[PDB]
C-alpha cells in the first residue's frame, strides 16, 4: 500500500500543469524580437522546404 | 556577437533562397498574358490615355477604393490614439522670421501645383495621391512656420468624408445601370463625353475622379500631423 | 543575377535585418518602413521588359511599347499602405512613451 | 547625352563620404539636402536620355520634397 | 445579380457619413450604427437567400469588363453565408456596444468598427488577389487602431507588437504575390489555377509557401499568434468578438482558399504537411497556456485560438470529408465566441476589471448571463447533443485518411486540457458565491439567451444546416466547377 | 554609361540602408529612411515608371521621413545605452 496510485497520476497532471505553466512563459514573451525571431524560424523552415 | 552573426547567417539563406526563387526570366519580355489587354485596350475603353490611372480606378476599380479606405482609417485611427481636449502646441520657440515669412508665400504656390498633379492624370503621370500628398505637404509648410496654425477642425473632416462619399456615390450613381460603367463619357447622363481623345473636354470619367481622391488625400495627412503636433 | 533583383532583395534583407537584431523600438519602425520601400521597389521590378518604354504617353509614343501596366498599378496602393501603417504605428510609438518609462523592447513589462 | 550620366554617379557616390563618416549629428543632413539637388538635376537629364516630355513632371515635384523634409529636419534641432 | 453589390458599397458610404454627421451633434452617433449594420442583415439576406436559390453564385463584377482583366467578386455558397453572418454578428455588437463603452471618444470609433465590417465583406468575397492583400491590409489596420483603442499602457503596447507583425508579413505577402505574377502574368484566381499546373516548380514553391506565410501572419497559428491573447485581453469589449468571431475566420478561409487553388504542384504537398504541424503545435499551445491563467479575458483569449487551430487542421488536410466539415466549426465557433466575450464583457463592464478575484461569485450574484457562460463553456469541449461536439467530431474524424493519430492526439489531446480550465472557471462561479447582491442586468438576459437558445437548436438539429455546408463546401474542394462558374 | 550607374545607384541604396541601421542617433535615421527615399524614387525612375516615382517622392520624402523625426520631437533621441554601478543589470 505505499505504491499507490493515486499519488502517480497526481503527479503526473502537476507535471503537465507545470509545464502549462513553462509554455506560458517561454513562447509567450513581452519581447517583440522574440516573435520576429519565431517568424524568421519558421521562414527558415520554409527556406528549408 | 553572437545574434547578429546567427542573423546575417539566416538572412542570407532567406536571400539566396529568394534569388534562386528569383530564376524566372532575365528581365525579358514574354511576361504579360493578361496584361496586353490592359496596353491595347486603354485608348478605346476608358479615355485617359495614361495606362496607370486607367488600370486602377476602372480596371482594377476597388483598389483604389482600399486604398482611401485605408487612409481614411489611419486618419481615425491616429485621431482615435490620440484624443485629450486639450491640444496644444508644444513650445513652439520661433528660431527664424524668414521661415514664416518663407513658408507664408510659398504656401500658395504649392496649393497651385498639387491641385495641376490631381487634375492631370491624362498626359501627366501619377494620379490623386501625389497631387494630395503635396498639398498635405503645404499644410504642414503652414504648419511647421507659425506659431499656432490650428485649421478648424469641425469643418475639416467634413469635406474628408465628403470627398470619399463623392467617389463613392459615382460608385452608386453608377450603379444605374451595371457595375461601374463610368457613368460619364459612354451615356450622356449630366454632361456630353468622349470628345476627342488628348487632353480635349477631360477625356473621360478619370478626371473628376482625380479631383475627388485628391481633395480627400489632400485633407488626409495634414489631419494626421494636425492631431500629432498636440500636447496637453 | 541584376542589380535591380539583388538591391530590392537585400533591401527587404535589411528590413528584416533590423526587426530581429535591434532593441530601441523607433528603429525597429526604421526596419519596418525600409523593408516596405524594398518591397514596393520588387514590385515594380518584376515587369521590366528590357526595351520599350513609355508607360504614359500613348501619343508621341507607339502603343504595345510601355513597360508592365499591371504592377503600376499593384504599387499605387502598395506605397501608402506602407505610410499609412507606419503613422498608426507612431501613435503607439507615442503613447508607449506617455504611459509607460521607456522605449526599449526589454524594458516594457506591463 | 551619355557622358554627363557617368560625370553625376561619380558625383553621388562622392558625396557619400559625408553621410558615412562625420562625428557631428547635421553633417549627414547636409549630405542629404544637397544629395537631392543633384539627383534632380540627374532626373530632368534623364528626359534627353529617354526623349520623353512626361519625365520633368517628376523632377520639379521632387523639387518641393526635399525642401519640405530638410526643414522638418531642421525643426526640431531648434524647436 | 449586381445590384447586390452593396455588401461593400453600404458600409463604405455609411463609413463615410458617419464624421459627417459627428458634428451634427452628440445624439444620433451611436445609433447611427445599429441601423446601418441591420440594412447590413437585410442585404446580407438577400444575397443569402439567393445564392441558396440556385446552383450558381453572383459573379458580382467590378464593372463592364469580365473576368480576368477586372475584378470579380466570386459571391459564393461559401461568401453568402459567411457575409449573413458577420452581419448578424455585427448587429449583436451594434446593439451591445450602445451602453458598454462609454467611456472613451466614440466620436470616432463608429467609422472604425464599420471598416472592419467592410473588410469582412471584403475579405470572404475577394477574387483577385491584390484585392485579397488589399482588404487584408484594410482589416490588418482596423486592428491595428482598434486593439490600441484604450490608452491605459498595457492596453498600448498590446497593439505594437502586432502592428510590427503585421507589417512584416504584409512585406511577405507582397513579395509572394509578385512572385506568383513573376511567374504567371495573371493576378485573377480563375486565371491563375488554371495557368499554375506548369508555370515554373521552383518558383511556385517560394511564392506560394511565401503567400500562405504572409496571410498566416495576420491569423494565427504558431509565431505569429502571441500578439492574440494580448489583444482579446487589452480591447474594447466588442471588438473582442469582431475580432475572435470575425478576423481569424478570414484569414484561415483565405489561406485555405489559396492553398487550394494550387493544388496540382510539387512541394504544394510538404506545404499542407508544414499547416498541419504548425496548426497542431497551436491547439496544444494556446489550449495549454490557458491552465494556469489568472486573468479570465485572457483564459477565453487562449480558448479562442484553439479553435482555430483545429480550423487550419482540417481546412488544409485533404479535398473533402472535413473541409466542408471545416467550414462546420467556422460558422459554429463564432457564434459560441461570441457567447464568452459577451459573458466577460458584462462582467467587466458592471462589476470592474476581469479578474478572478471580482469574477468570483455570479450563481446567486449574476443573473442567468452566467448561465449564458456556462452554456457557452460547456460548448467548446462540446460534451451534450450540441454544436461544438459535432463538429469536433467531424474535425476529428476528418484526419483519418491522411495524416492521422499524430495530428489527432495533439488537437484531441488539447480538448482534455480545455475540459480543465473551464470547470476551474464554472465551478469558482457556481458553487463559490457567498455574495447576494442582485445587480440587475436585464438588458441581455433576452438577447443573449436567444443567443443561446440558437445553440440549444443547432445541438438537436444539424442536418438542417449540415446540409448547407456540402453545397457550401463546393467552393474550396475542386478548382473546375469554381473556375467554369466564373468564365 | 548604362548599366554602370545603376550598380552606383543600387549599392549607394544599400549602403545607405545597413548605415539607416547601424547609427544610434535616431534623427540620423530619419536622415538615412530619407536617403533610401531618395535611391528609391531614383530607381523607380530609372526603371521607368514615373507614376511611382513622383509618388514616392511625395510620400517618403517628407510625409514619411518628416513624419517620423515629427514623432522623436516629443519622444527620445538616443538609444540611450549607458561607467556605473547600477548599470547594465
Amino acid at each position: 500500500l505505499k505504491m499507490s496510485f493515486d499519488r502517480l497520476y497526481h503527479d503526473i497532471w502537476k507535471a503537465i500543469e507545470e509545464l502549462a505553466d513553462l509554455a506560458r512563459s517561454y513562447v509567450y514573451n513581452g519581447n517583440i524580437q522574440a516573435y520576429a525571431w519565431y517568424l524568421a524560424i519558421i521562414l527558415l523552415i520554409l527556406v528549408a522546404m | 556577437m553572437l545574434k547578429r552573426v546567427l542573423a546575417i547567417l539566416t538572412i542570407l539563406v532567406i536571400g539566396y533562397w529568394l534569388a534562386q526563387g528569383l530564376a524566372d526570366v532575365p528581365f525579358g519580355q514574354d511576361k504579360m498574358v493578361v496584361g496586353k489587354y490592359y496596353l491595347e485596350h486603354v485608348k478605346e475603353e476608358t479615355g485617359a490615355v495614361n495606362a496607370v490611372t486607367a488600370v486602377v480606378v476602372n480596371y482594377r476599380g476597388l483598389d483604389t477604393l482600399g486604398e482611401v479606405t485605408v487612409l481614411f482609417i489611419a486618419s481615425t485611427g491616429v485621431a482615435a490614439l490620440l484624443w485629450k481636449k486639450k491640444r496644444e502646441r508644444t513650445a513652439k520657440t520661433e528660431g527664424s522670421v524668414v521661415l514664416t515669412t518663407g513658408a507664408r508665400l510659398l504656401f500658395p504656390f504649392i496649393a497651385l501645383f498639387g491641385m495641376y498633379i490631381f487634375i492631370h492624370g491624362h498626359l501627366t503621370p501619377g494620379g490623386g495621391f501625389p497631387g494630395g500628398a503635396t498639398i498635405a505637404t503645404a499644410f504642414l509648410l503652414m504648419y511647421l512656420a507659425f506659431t499656432i496654425y490650428e485649421i478648424p477642425h469641425r469643418g475639416f473632416e467634413v469635406t474628408e468624408g465628403l470627398a470619399g462619399m463623392g467617389y463613392v456615390i459615382t460608385g452608386l450613381i453608377g450603379l444605374a445601370i451595371g457595375g461601374y460603367f463610368l457613368f460619364d463619357w459612354i451615356w450622356q447622363t449630366w454632361g456630353w463625353g468622349h470628345e476627342n481623345i488628348g487632353r480635349l473636354f477631360s477625356g473621360g470619367f478619370i478626371p473628376i475622379i482625380y479631383t475627388l481622391i485628391g481633395i480627400k488625400v489632400g485633407t488626409e495627412l495634414s489631419g494626421i500631423v494636425d492631431n500629432m503636433l498636440k500636447e496637453e | 543575377i541584376s542589380s535591380y533583383y539583388f538591391g530590392a532583395i537585400s533591401l527587404i534583407l535589411i528590413g528584416l535585418y533590423a526587426v530581429l537584431v535591434k532593441k530601441n523600438l523607433l528603429k525597429i519602425l526604421i526596419g519596418l518602413s525600409i523593408m516596405e520601400t524594398g518591397v514596393n521597389l520588387l514590385l515594380i521590378s518584376i515587369g521590366y521588359v528590357s526595351g520599350k518604354s513609355a508607360p504614359i504617353l500613348s501619343e508621341g509614343v507607339t502603343a504595345s511599347n510601355a513597360v508592365d501596366p499591371i504592377p503600376q498599378a499593384l504599387v499605387l496602393t502598395a506605397i501608402v499602405i506602407g505610410v499609412a501603417t507606419t503613422a498608426m504605428a507612431l501613435s503607439v510609438a507615442i503613447l508607449l512613451y506617455e504611459k509607460y518609462g521607456t522605449l526599449n523592447i526589454e524594458e516594457i513589462r506591463r | 547625352v551619355n557622358i554627363y550620366l557617368l560625370l553625376i554617379g561619380v558625383a553621388t557616390l562622392l558625396s557619400m563620404y559625408r553621410v558615412f563618416r562625420g562625428p557631428t549629428t547635421v553633417d549627414r543632413l547636409v549630405a542629404v539636402d544637397i544629395m537631392t539637388t543633384i539627383t534632380v538635376g540627374l532626373m530632368v537629364l534623364f528626359a534627353l536620355y529617354y526623349r520623353r516630355i512626361i519625365f520633368l513632371d517628376v523632377a520639379l515635384v521632387y523639387a518641393i520634397l526635399s525642401f519640405a523634409g530638410v526643414i522638418a529636419f531642421a525643426r526640431y534641432l531648434e524647436g | 445579380s449586381q445590384v447586390a453589390a452593396l455588401l461593400i458599397a453600404l458600409p463604405l458610404i455609411s463609413a463615410f457619413f458617419v464624421p459627417v454627421l459627428k458634428q451634427i451633434g452628440k445624439s444620433l452617433i451611436k445609433p447611427f450604427l445599429v441601423i446601418i449594420t441591420l440594412l447590413q442583415t437585410l442585404i446580407a439576406s438577400w444575397a443569402f437567400v439567393q445564392v441558396y436559390s440556385t446552383g450558381k453564385p453572383i459573379i458580382i463584377y467590378a464593372g463592364g469588363w469580365k473576368p480576368p482583366i477586372g475584378i470579380n467578386l466570386y459571391i459564393g455558397h461559401f461568401a453568402a453565408l459567411f457575409i449573413l453572418v458577420i452581419a448578424v454578428v455585427s448587429f449583436l455588437m451594434a446593439l451591445f456596444n450602445f451602453k458598454a463603452v462609454t467611456v472613451e471618444p466614440i466620436d470616432k470609433y463608429a467609422m472604425l468598427f464599420l471598416l472592419l465590417l467592410l473588410g469582412a465583406t471584403g475579405m470572404i468575397a475577394t477574387g483577385d488577389i491584390f484585392n485579397l492583400f488589399v482588404f487584408m491590409e484594410i482589416t490588418a489596420i482596423s486592428a491595428y487602431a482598434l486593439t490600441a483603442y484604450n490608452k491605459t499602457g498595457e492596453a498600448a503596447e498590446a497593439s505594437m507588437k502586432y502592428i510590427v507583425l503585421g507589417g512584416i508579413g504584409s512585406s511577405f505577402f507582397l513579395v509572394g504575390v509578385a512572385l506568383i505574377y513573376g511567374a504567371t502574368g495573371t493576378l485573377n484566381m480563375a486565371h491563375l489555377a488554371m495557368l499554375a499546373n506548369d508555370i515554373n516548380p521552383t518558383v511556385v514553391q517560394v511564392g506560394l509557401a511565401l503567400i500562405i506565410f504572409g496571410l498566416a501572419v495576420e491569423a494565427e497559428l504558431f509565431p505569429l499568434n502571441a500578439w492574440a491573447p494580448d489583444a482579446y485581453q487589452a480591447a474594447p469589449h466588442p471588438i473582442t468578438v469582431m475580432f475572435s468571431a470575425f478576423v481569424v475566420k478570414a484569414g484561415l478561409y483565405a489561406m485555405a482558399r489559396i492553398l487550394y487553388l494550387f493544388k496540382d504542384v510539387s512541394g504544394w504537398s510538404s506545404l499542407t504537411k508544414l499547416l498541419i504541424a504548425m496548426a497542431t503545435l497551436t491547439v496544444v499551445f494556446a489550449e495549454l497556456s490557458a491552465l494556469r491563467q489568472k486573468n479570465v479575458k485572457r483564459m477565453i483569449a487562449y480558448s479562442s485560438i484553439g479553435q482555430v487551430g483545429l480550423i487550419a487542421l482540417a481546412l488544409s488536410l485533404g479535398t473533402q470529408e472535413g473541409v466542408s466539415a471545416g467550414v462546420f466549426h467556422m460558422l459554429n465557433h463564432a457564434i459560441v465566441k461570441t457567447m464568452m466575450f459577451m459573458a466577460i464583457g458584462y462582467v467587466g463592464i458592471t462589476l470592474g476589471g476581469t479578474m478572478i478575484e471580482n469574477f468570483e461569485g455570479l450563481g446567486k450574484r449574476m443573473p442567468l448571463t452566467s448561465l449564458s457562460l456556462t452554456i457557452g463553456g460547456i460548448a467548446t469541449v462540446g460534451v451534450p447533443l450540441f454544436n461544438v461536439f459535432w463538429s469536433k467530431l467531424r474535425i476529428i474524424l476528418a484526419a483519418a485518411h491522411e495524416g492521422n493519430l499524430w495530428p489527432v492526439a495533439l488537437v484531441l489531446f488539447a480538448s482534455v486540457v480545455e475540459a480543465v480550465y473551464y470547470f476551474r472557471l464554472i465551478h469558482t462561479m457556481w458553487f463559490k458565491g457567498k455574495s447576494g447582491e442582485r445587480i440587475p442586468e436585464g438588458a441581455i438576459a433576452i438577447v443573449l439567451l436567444l443567443l443561446a437558445m440558437l445553440i440549444i437548436v443547432i445541438g438537436v438539429y444539424p442536418t438542417p444546416f449540415w446540409n448547407l455546408v456540402t453545397k457550401a463546401g463546393s467552393d474550396i474542394v475542386e478548382v473546375s466547377k469554381y473556375v467554369a462558374n466564373v468564365l | 554609361c548604362i548599366v554602370c550607374i545603376e550598380y552606383i545607384i543600387v549599392a549607394l541604396m544599400i549602403i545607405s540602408a545597413i548605415l539607416a541601421v547601424e547609427w544610434r542617433d535616431l534623427l540620423a535615421s530619419t536622415v538615412g529612411m530619407a536617403a533610401v527615399s531618395l535611391f528609391a524614387s531614383i530607381l523607380f525612375f530609372f526603371l521607368q515608371a514615373p507614376d511611382v516615382a513622383m509618388t514616392e517622392a511625395a510620400i517618403g520624402a517628407a510625409l514619411s521621413a518628416a513624419v517620423f523625426i515629427f514623432a522623436i520631437k516629443r519622444t527620445y533621441r538616443y538609444e540611450t545605452e549607458e561607467l556605473g554601478w547600477w548599470v547594465r543589470w
